[PDB]
C-alpha cells in the first residue's frame, strides 16, 4: 500500500507551500479517484507521491512505477515501440492493450498500417490519439501501481466509457494492479473504492464511498541579393590588388640584381597603391556579408509567415528551426571570413 | 612564389571546401524558401463595417485536408438565425473541428457557399476574415512574457477592462494571488498554470476580443463539471448579443442550446426542440446519451 503521513512540499529552496497536511493509504488492488477544482494539487500529489518531488517534511512509503502524465509525449519511434517502450513483445499481449484502448481503427487507418515513424512530438497525430497511445503505453507495461494524469480529456464520451470499461476495469483489475486515476467524470465513481477530494492543496474529506456520504536555383538569388554592382567591384578591387602586389614584387626583383631616383619613386607610390586597394577590398567584402544576412533573413521570415497550416503540420518543426538557427548562425559569422 | 604556394595550395584547398559546405547550406536555405505556394490574401465590403447580425448559412459544403485525399465533410448544409447560440455534437472523427478549421478558410479544399450577412469571401481577403470571428481551440497555447502580452499582444487594452475580463472569466483570485497581478512572468506552458487555467486564458482572449461570431471547440477539455457549468451559465449571460456555435463533450452543455445538430459518419442533421429533437430520433443519439 502507498502511504503518506504529514504531506508537505512547495516549488522551491524556500517559498510558501501548496502542499499542507496530506495524509493518504493506498491499498493494492484498489481503485482511488481524486477528485477536486482546477489547481487543487491533483498532478502535484501524483508527482509528489512519484518521489520526483521530495517533501521538506513528511514521510511517503510505498518501485518502477507506470504513469501517463498530464501532457503526454511521444518518442522518435515506431507506434509499437511507443507502447513497448524498452519491453519484449507479447503476442496475446500487445493486441489486447491495443484493443482495449481503442486505438486499433485509426492506427489502420494510418498511412503505415503499422511501425508509421511516429512525427517530433507527435504533429502527424491528432489530439486524442496521443493520449491514447500515452494511456497505452502506461498500461502496456507490468508494473504494481499505475498513476493516470487525466487521460480522458481528448476523449468523447463512448471511446472514454470503452476505455474505462475495458482497460481500468476488465484488464487492470484482472492482475489486481494499483491504480490511481485523477480525472472527472460521473461513470468512474461506483466503480472505485477510494476518493479523495482536494481544494486549496488541502485534502477536504477522506475515505470511502460509503464513509464519504455518511460524512459531514541557389546561388542566382544569394549573388542577386549580393547586389550585381557589390560583388563586382569585390572582384574587381581583388584583382586590381594582387596585380599590384605581384608586379611590385617583379620590379623590385629586376631592380635589386643592379634611375635610381624613379625606381625610388614608383617603389613609393606602389606602397601606397597596395594598402589602398586592400582597404578597399577588406570593407567591400564586409559590406556584402552584412547585405547578404539581412536580406536573406527577412525572406526568410516573411516566406514562413505566408505559408497554410498545411505545410506547417506537414513539414517537421525540428528541421525548420534547426534549419534556421544553424544557417542563420553560418551566413552571420562564418560566410565573410 | 613556389615557397609560398606550397602552403598556400592546402589553404586554398581547404577554404574552398568550406565554402561549398556553406554554399549547400545557402542551397538548403534557397530550397525552403520557395514552397508553400502564395496561399496569400487578396475593396467593397472592407469600407463597411463588419454587421454585427450573425445570420450565416453554409450549402453543399464539403472539405478535404490534402488535395485528392479522402473528403472529410459531405453534403454540409445548415442556417443560423441571428444572434442564437448554436450546439454542435458528434462522435470522434466526426468533423466538429474540421467544420470549424473550415469555417476560418483553414482547409484548402473545401467545396461549396459560406454566407455571412448576404456576405461571403467573393470579395473580401482573408484579413477581414481573420478578424470577423473568434475561436477557443481544445489545444490551449501559452506562448511566454506578461499576463498583459497573453491577454492582449495589440497592448490596446485598459487594466480595468482586463480585471473584468478576468472577473467574468472566473480567473480573478488566480490571478490576485501572483506576484505582479498583470505582470507575471509566464513561461511557454509550465506548471504555472495547470491545464484548465490554459483554457481559461483562452477564453479570456475570446472575452476581450469583443466579435460578433464565437467558435468553441471543447471548453470542457479540462475543466471540473462543477465550475464548468457556472462557467458556462455566466458566459452565456456575458455572449448575450452574439452568436456562438459550440462543440463539447459535456451533454448538459448541449443540453442548453435551442439549436443542436448531430454530426454524422460524414453529414450532420439540425434540430430545434428540446421536447421534440429527443423523441423523433425515437431516443437514440440523443436522449439515451444523456
Ligand atoms: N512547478 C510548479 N511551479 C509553480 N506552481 C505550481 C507548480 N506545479 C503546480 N503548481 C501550482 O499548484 C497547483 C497544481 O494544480 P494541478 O493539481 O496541476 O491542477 P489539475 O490537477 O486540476 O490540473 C496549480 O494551481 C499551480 O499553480
Ligand atoms: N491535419 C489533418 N491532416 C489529415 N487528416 C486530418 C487532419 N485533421 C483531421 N484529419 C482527418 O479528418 C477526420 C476527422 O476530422 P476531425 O476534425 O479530426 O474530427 P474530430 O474533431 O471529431 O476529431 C479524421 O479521419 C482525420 O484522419
Ligand atoms: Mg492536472
Ligand atoms: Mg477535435
Amino acid at each position: 500500500c502507498v502511504q503518506i503521513i504529514g504531506g508537505f512540499f512547495t516549488w522551491t529552496p524556500d517559498g510558501i507551500p501548496t502542499l499542507s497536511n496530506i495524509t493518504i493509504r493506498i491499498p493494492r488492488g484498489q481503485l482511488t479517484m481524486i477528485v477536486g477544482q482546477v489547481g487543487c494539487g491533483k498532478s502535484s500529489l501524483l508527482l509528489a507521491t512519484l518521489g520526483e518531488m521530495q517533501k521538506v517534511s513528511g514521510a511517503v512509503f510505498w518501485g518502477p512505477v507506470a504513469y501517463a502524465s498530464q501532457k503526454p509525449w511521444l518518442l522518435n519511434a515506431t507506434v509499437e515501440e511507443n507502447i513497448t517502450f524498452e519491453s519484449p513483445f507479447n503476442k496475446q499481449r500487445y493486441k489486447m492493450v491495443i484493443e482495449a484502448c481503442s486505438l486499433q481503427p485509426d492506427i489502420d487507418i494510418l498511412p503505415h498500417g503499422d511501425q508509421t515513424q511516429i512525427g517530433e512530438r507527435g504533429i502527424n497525430l491528432s489530439g486524442g490519439q496521443r493520449q491514447r497511445i500515452s494511456v497505452a503505453r502506461a498500461l502496456y507495461q507490468q508494473t504494481n501501481v499505475v498513476f493516470l494524469d487525466d487521460p480522458f480529456s481528448a476523449l468523447d464520451v463512448h471511446l472514454s466509457d470503452h476505455l474505462m470499461q475495458a482497460g481500468i476495469l476488465e484488464l487492470l483489475r484482472d492482475d489486481k494492479r494499483t491504480v490511481v486515476l485523477v480525472t472527472h467524470k460521473l461513470q468512474y465513481l461506483p466503480h472505485a473504492d477510494w476518493i479523495i477530494a482536494m481544494k486549496d492543496g488541502t485534502i477536504q474529506r477522506e475515505g470511502t464511498l460509503k464513509d464519504f456520504q455518511r460524512s459531514e536555383r541557389a546561388c542566382t538569388k544569394y549573388l542577386s541579393s549580393a547586389g550585381i554592382l557589390l560583388l563586382s567591384l569585390l572582384v574587381f578591387s581583388q584583382l586590381l590588388k594582387h596585380m599590384v602586389l605581384v608586379a611590385i614584387d617583379y620590379w623590385l626583383a629586376k631592380w635589386t640584381d643592379s634611375d635610381q631616383s624613379v625606381y625610388a619613386m614608383v617603389f613609393t607610390l606602389l606602397c601606397s597603391l597596395g594598402i589602398v586597394l586592400c582597404l578597399v577590398t577588406s570593407v567591400t567584402v564586409e559590406w556584402t556579408g552584412l547585405k547578404v544576412a539581412k536580406r536573406l533573413h527577412r525572406s526568410l521570415l516573411n516566406r514562413i509567415i505566408l505559408a497554410p497550416m498545411r505545410f506547417f503540420e506537414t513539414t517537421p518543426l525540428g528541421s525548420i528551426l534547426n534549419r534556421f538557427s544553424s544557417d542563420c548562425n553560418t551566413i552571420d559569422q562564418h560566410i565573410p571570413s | 612564389y613556389a615557397l609560398m604556394v606550397s602552403n598556400y595550395l592546402n589553404w586554398m584547398v581547404r577554404n574552398l571546401a568550406d565554402m561549398e559546405i556553406q554554399l549547400g547550406a545557402v542551397k538548403r536555405i534557397h530550397a525552403l524558401l520557395k514552397t508553400e505556394a502564395e496561399s496569400y490574401e487578396g475593396p467593397s465590403l472592407i469600407p463597411k463595417n463588419w454587421p454585427d447580425q450573425g445570420k450565416i448559412q453554409i450549402q453543399n459544403l464539403s472539405v478535404r485536408y490534402d488535395s485528392s485525399l479522402k473528403p472529410v465533410l459531405k453534403h454540409v448544409n445548415a442556417l443560423i438565425s441571428p444572434g442564437q447560440k448554436i450546439g454542435i455534437c458528434g462522435r470522434t472523427g466526426s468533423g466538429k473541428s474540421s467544420f470549424s478549421l473550415a469555417f476560418f478558410r483553414m482547409v484548402d479544399m473545401f467545396e461549396g457557399r459560406i454566407i455571412i450577412d448576404g456576405i461571403d469571401i467573393a470579395k473580401l481577403p482573408l484579413h477581414t476574415l481573420r478578424s470577423r470571428l473568434s475561436i477557443i481551440l481544445q489545444d490551449p497555447v501559452l506562448f511566454s512574457g506578461t499576463i498583459r502580452f497573453n491577454l492582449d499582444p495589440e497592448k490596446k487594452c485598459s487594466d480595468s477592462t482586463l480585471w473584468e475580463a478576468l472577473e467574468i472569466a472566473q480567473l480573478k483570485l488566480v490571478v490576485k494571488a501572483l506576484p505582479g497581478g498583470l505582470d507575471a512572468i509566464i513561461t511557454e506552458g509550465g506548471e504555472n498554470f495547470s491545464q484548465g487555467q490554459r483554457q481559461l486564458f483562452c477564453l479570456a482572449r475570446a472575452f476581450v476580443r469583443k466579435t460578433s461570431i464565437f467558435i468553441m471547440d471543447e471548453a470542457t477539455a479540462s475543466i471540473d463539471m462543477a465550475t464548468e457549468n457556472i462557467l458556462q451559465k455566466v458566459v452565456m449571460t456575458a455572449f448575450a448579443d452574439r452568436t456562438v456555435v459550440t462543440i463539447a463533450h459535456r451533454v448538459h452543455t448541449i443540453l442548453s442550446a435551442d439549436l443542436v445538430m448531430v454530426l454524422k459518419r460524414g453529414a450532420i442533421l439540425e434540430f430545434d426542440k428540446p421536447e421534440t429533437l429527443l423523441s423523433q430520433k425515437d431516443s437514440v443519439f440523443a436522449s439515451f446519451v444523456r
